[PDB]
């Protein structure tokens, strides 16, 4: 979840 | 951002809104007005003059996906930054945020750090 909204830059 | 830029926070619990308008003034954002739902906010957006939304996901008669769309496709507010705040962050809502335009997406609860936080990467993004 975290490593997807970081590469979303979330 | 100017610390003048009105935010409307959006949330169906009374307690949440308080509690992300005491976060936003906290930050030294004080000009804050409040919506109840998806209808209610577009509502309040009508009456122009908001630069900043900050809409919870699941909410009844329009949900924040549903404000977010509606924001997104209107010529006057599809500029309008809008961070998302959720219950429960799940991949398919995730994704679904960046589809329909999300400027921001935070898992509650979240402090005040965290706001200031998600809130600069999206006055970095666009320039404010
Ligand atoms: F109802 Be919200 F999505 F926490
Ligand atoms: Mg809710």
């Amino acid at each position: 979840v975290d490593d997807l909204l970081d590469s979303l830059g979330f | 951002a100017d610390k003048e830029l009105k935010f409307l926070v959006v949330d169906d619990f009374s307690t949440m809104r308080r509690i992300v308008r005491n976060l936003l003034k906290e930050l030294g954002f004080n000009n804050v007005e409040e919506a109840e739902d998806g209808v209610d906010a577009l509502n309040k957006l009508q009456a122009g003059g908001f630069g900043f939304i900050i809409s919870d996901w699941n909410m009844p008669n329009m949900d924040g996906l549903e404000l977010l769309k509606t924001i997104r496709a209107d010529s006057a507010m599809s500029a309008l930054p809008v961070l998302m705040v959720t219950a429960e962050a799940k991949k398919e809502n995730i994704i679904a945020a960046a589809q329909a335009g999300a400027s921001g997406y935070v898992v509650k609860p979240f402090t005040a750090a965290t706001l200031e936080e998600k809130l600069n990467k999206i006055f970095e993004k666009l320039g404010m």
